[PDB]
């Protein structure tokens, strides 16, 4: 169990929440977007 | 009959027909034109649109920083086209729906004008229903009728 | 203000293997009788199976309370299905469900 | 290849298991032996790898557990648990 | 059991029935919803022997039902006092004529 | 995979041996009470009775099932068309959408989304939906007519063990989405304030 | 007992035929049920009473 | 138990052991005692709940 | 039990895509009066479809999971009574080996 | 039982009190399609079954592994190797008669002695 879970399902959490966006007007508005890539475990 | 521990040493004592050319037909016109399938459920044998009615017309029918819910923009897209494909006169009606489930891999082989095919996949699939035919129906009624 | 162009053109629609659906995203059809054979265009001979002889009340249009262009194909004369060669097809399926991630 | 296969509680539903391989497998004498039952059945899937398997890890200690009244194998297993002995080497 | 009635097999049989509940269900089979054109005569056969029985301005459905002979002969009874108990039961509205 | 809803979908028999109203109510999440299904069918796209019935008597010959379906078939007689039950459902459950041009779209994204977390969550698949739906009807009423046992839920087969995998996992789950939470507060509040 | 391990075989074997002809009578639609108690429920009180009689 | 066919009321299918504790029990005839060994645990564990509060 | 192990679960992808590709009928175009003999088809109880050979589908697939084809863990039940055919990759069964 | 339904409408046919002609109609609540009803029978309840005794027998229901076996012939196929199992219907009331499947004729004899 252990081993599976950290080497895939933990790979899957962070997927589907990976991005989040943010944006705000202007007077053309601006828009922030921080984004998650690849795990890694020491 | 009991447990053993020598049995060891015996594994070392055991050691006409139409070829039909084809191409993709260009992808301008897959660029403006979007083909998808159509779908009735009249039990029909054909119920051809020449027969429907004329005229025909086909057609659907200060905040701060915040924390919006995502979404991939084709299914994006797709909440938003949420209006029923409908084809009418100005009294047979019909409306269709999406099926979602075969509208993915398929090409179809369009037998045209020449022997030869254009093969042409499927953006969509709709499926028609013939609705409203005994033209009956009790929206508001229902919630007092129910009480009888 | 819908066009129909003929609504009569015959097509016979098939389901693909994505490997077969993913290679076109030619033909030589050399109908045998109800023994039907299809010769793929060059690498296996995957014959035709006869999925449905008969299909009704389907229909092809295209479109290009805001209508469009829309015009009508036709009708499927015949649902159709590849026929998987077929063991190294085999060989393909069986590599198919080995693989992996990152 | 493929000649022992995974079984869970589900599968074991629609599946026929021969209880001692040569016992039951092949076709078809001492009283002290315990009385069996024959291989009459004939469309068998699986058979039982060995029947001492089925136990745990505190049961399997038990000396002739089928030579006992069942509760008893009960307590056995409950004391085997805080038996002293040595539980590492380190 | 009555005390000059005790130890006597069928004195007690006759008082088995008397208290038991007899549910008219527990002896039907089945019941048949029907639609008779004439009060009088039926369009299925078995029907038409009996009416003249009884004989010698009513709805024209027809209400059939089958019950069991054994399940009747175990709480053996008759199908006269059925009737009249149905009869008596609404009114004598409801035009009821049984099988013996 | 994802929020792990808890959806739980259940159908209710009403009315008890014999006495009538044999009508089933199913009870979709979200929603005020509970609604007799032959209006699911038409939610879901099926108008007729006769394909209602065929969704979940699989076999034409007999007609117990359909006995037992002729009161709750008859229950739907209110109702004729799918946007006319779509939108009343829209009314029985949670009606704030006050538009109604987006109160009878509520119903689609219940039956889209919340509806069924299992077999898919994307849209189109409705007729999929309906099967199952007709499919559980099929079994309530094999034990309601006693063709098959009560469902032992002490089987062990209907059991499932959850090791230290999964329980990280949906322990961790959380205390991950807790952490892109508060992400977004310090990411808000800079661009709010305009601050490193 | 030798003789005793071997009567009480027959004891045990015995008890079987009981039950067998038991089984099979029920499979005829010939076991009648006394009042109160159905056909199943009669069938395993004549089974159980046989083994729990073979035992004692 | 899966080593057995469907339909087997014989007394060794539904439950009886016929085997003695001094020659041991057979694993289908052996785990069904522990079920029955079981049975009364479970029972005990009550009677001790529920004696011990009404004496109360 | 000394023999015991619990399913870590896999992805059932591979099954439901190879099941289309042996004859499983789509379930949205499945039409039960005109194949009365179907047999439903479950994956981790999810419906996807009938068939109508199963006895020809099932020992294809117990020969791919004994060839090593499908992961050995998975469990699938043909339940001829019932006319249907289950399929299981989930996380947590318990199974032991046979 | 057996109820017809619409055309071109397909919907169940309610009876209508034909009594003009006096008769039976079945109309479509739905489209006023009408037509006549088939048999004077109108509801049946039925309150014991005899229906579903034998399910599950298809052209692969002998070739089930756990079904245990028999030898009885099958009557008109004169074959001695049969398949069997317990009543279909799980109800308590049922009596524990069997039943047999040929595999020659693939004929379903019963093991009644009462009544075949
Ligand atoms: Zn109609
Ligand atoms: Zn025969």
């Amino acid at each position: 169990s252990f081993n599976q879970f950290v080497d895939y399902t933990l790979q899957d959490i962070i997927c589907e929440d990976s991005t989040l966006i943010l944006e705000q007007l202007a007077q053309i508005s601006r828009k922030y977007e921080i984004s998650f890539g690849k795990i890694y475990v020491t | 009959f009991i447990k053993r521990d020598r049995m060891r040493r015996n594994f070392l004592r055991m050691r006409e027909y139409n070829e039909f050319p084809l191409r993709a037909i260009p992808k301008e016109d897959l660029e403006n034109m979007r083909t998808h399938l159509l779908k009735f459920q009249s039990k029909k044998k054909i119920n051809p649109v020449t027969d429907f009615h004329l005229p025909v017309r086909l057609h659907r029918k200060r905040k701060t920083r915040q924390l919006k819910v995502l979404d991939e923009n084709a299914k994006k897209l797709r909440f938003e086209e949420f209006y029923p494909w409908v084809m009418e006169d100005f009294y047979n009606t019909w409306v269709g729906s999406y099926e979602a489930g075969n509208s993915d891999s398929y090409v179809l082989l369009s037998v045209e004008d020449d022997g030869s095919f254009t093969m042409i996949p499927a953006d969509k699939v709709y499926k028609f229903t013939a609705r409203n035919k005994y033209a009956t129906l009790t929206i508001d009624e229902a919630e007092k009728r129910m009480d009888k | 203000d819908l066009d129909l162009e003929r609504s009569n053109r015959q097509v016979w629609l098939v389901r693909l293997p994505m490997f077969l659906a993913e290679k076109w995203r030619l033909g030589k059809i050399r109908i045998n009788k109800s023994k039907i054979t299809l010769l793929l265009n060059e690498p296996h001979e995957y014959d035709l199976e006869l999925t449905k002889k008969v299909v009704e009340n389907e229909y092809v249009f295209t479109e290009q309370t805001i209508p469009k262009k829309t015009a009508i194909v036709g009708t499927v004369c015949h649902e159709c299905q590849v026929m998987p060669y077929h063991k190294i097809v085999e060989q393909r399926r069986n590599i198919v469900k080995l693989n992996n991630k990152e | 290849e493929g000649l022992v296969e995974y079984i869970d509680a589900e599968e074991e539903e629609s599946i026929l298991i021969a209880m001692q391989p040569e016992d039951l497998e092949p076709a078809e004498v001492d009283p002290a032996k315990r009385i069996r039952v024959s291989h009459h059945a004939t469309t068998f899937t699986h058979c039982e790898i060995h029947p001492s398997m089925i136990l745990g890890v505190a049961a399997s200690i038990i000396p002739f557990p089928d030579h006992n009244q069942s509760p008893r194998n009960t307590y056995q297993s409950a004391m085997g648990k805080q038996a002293m002995g040595v539980f590492l080497t380190n | 059991l009555e005390p000059g009635h005790a130890a006597d097999q069928e004195q007690a049989k006759l008082i088995r029935s008397a208290i038991e509940h007899t549910t008219l269900k527990s002896v039907t089979i089945a019941s048949e919803i029907y639609y008779d054109p004439d009060p009088r005569s039926t369009v299925i056969p078995e029907d038409e022997e009996i009416i003249q029985l009884h004989f010698s301005q009513q709805s024209p459905w027809l209400l059939r039902l089958e019950l069991d002979r054994a399940a009747m002969n175990d709480k053996d009874l008759t199908m006269g006092q059925v009737g009249e108990r149905i009869k008596q039961t609404f009114k004598n509205d409801l035009f009821v004529i049984w099988s013996e | 995979k994802g929020s792990r809803f808890i959806s739980t979908l259940q159908v209710k028999l009403y009315g008890r041996e014999g006495s009538s109203a044999r009508t089933i109510k199913a009870t979709l999440p979200y929603i005020k009470q509970d609604i007799p299904i032959v209006i699911i069918f038409r939610a879901l796209g099926i108008i007729p009775d006769g394909e209602i019935l065929e969704h979940i008597c699989y076999d034409v010959n007999d007609w117990q099932m359909l006995e037992m379906l002729k009161p709750c078939v008859e229950d739907g007689f209110v109702i004729q068309d799918r946007e006319t039950a779509l939108d009343f459902i829209g009314r029985r459950g949670t009606a704030l959408g006050i538009k109604k041009e987006k109160r009878i779209q509520y119903a689609k994204d219940i039956l889209q989304k919340e509806f069924l977390p299992h077999i898919t969550q994307l849209e189109g698949f409705e007729s999929r939906k309906a099967f199952f739906l007709g499919y559980m009807i099929n079994r309530l009423l094999l034990c309601a007519l006693d063709r098959k046992d009560q469902d032992d839920r002490d089987h062990f087969g209907k059991k499932r063990l959850d090791l230290a995998g999964p329980l990280l996992a949906q322990l961790f789950k959380t205390l991950f989405k807790k952490l892109t939470k508060d992400i977004f507060r310090y990411m808000q509040r800079t661009v709010e304030e305009a601050h490193d | 007992d030798g003789p005793t391990m071997r009567e009480i075989t027959e004891t045990i074997a015995e008890a079987k035929k009981k039950v067998l002809d038991v089984t099979k009578e029920a499979q005829a639609n010939l076991l009648t049920a006394k009042h109160g108690m159905t056909l199943r429920e009669s069938f395993e009180d004549n089974v159980v009473r046989f083994l729990n009689e073979a035992r004692d | 138990l899966p080593h057995f066919s469907k339909d087997d009321y014989s007394p060794e299918s539904k439950g009886f052991v016929e085997n003695s504790y001094l020659r041991g029990l057979t694993p289908q005839e052996f785990f069904f005692h522990a079920m029955g060994g079981r049975e009364g645990l479970i029972d005990t564990a009550v009677k001790t709940a529920e004696t011990g509060y009404i004496q109360r | 039990s000394l023999m015991s192990c619990i399913s870590v679960g896999t992805d059932p992808m591979p099954i439901i895509t190879f099941l289309s590709e042996w004859g499983m009928e789509p379930l949205e175009d499945y039409v039960p009066h005109q194949s009365p003999d179907a047999t439903r088809v479950f994956v981790n109880g999810v419906w996807h479809g009938v068939h109508r050979n199963p006895a020809r589908l099932m020992e294809t697939l117990r020969t791919l999971r004994r060839k090593g084809d499908i992961n050995p863990e998975v469990s699938m039940i043909r339940d001829i009574r019932e006319k249907e055919l289950k399929i299981f990759t989930d996380a947590g069964r318990v199974y032991r080996p046979l | 039982t057996t109820f017809r339904f619409c055309r071109d409408c397909n919907n169940m046919l309610y009876p209508r009190e034909d009594k003009e002609n006096n008769r039976l109609l079945f109309e479509c609540r739905t489209c006023s399609y009408v037509e006549e009803a088939g048999s004077p029978l109108v509801y049946r309840h039925e309150l014991i079954t005899n229906i579903g005794e034998t399910a599950g027998v298809v052209q692969d229901i002998g070739s089930d592994p756990t079904l245990p076996r028999s030898d009885r012939e099958c009557p008109k196929c004169h074959s001695r190797e049969n398949v069997f199992f317990q009543s279909q219907q799980r109800r308590k009331d049922t009596s524990m008669v069997l039943f047999f499947v040929c595999l020659s004729c693939s004929h379903i004899f019963t093991s009644d002695q009462k009544n075949k």
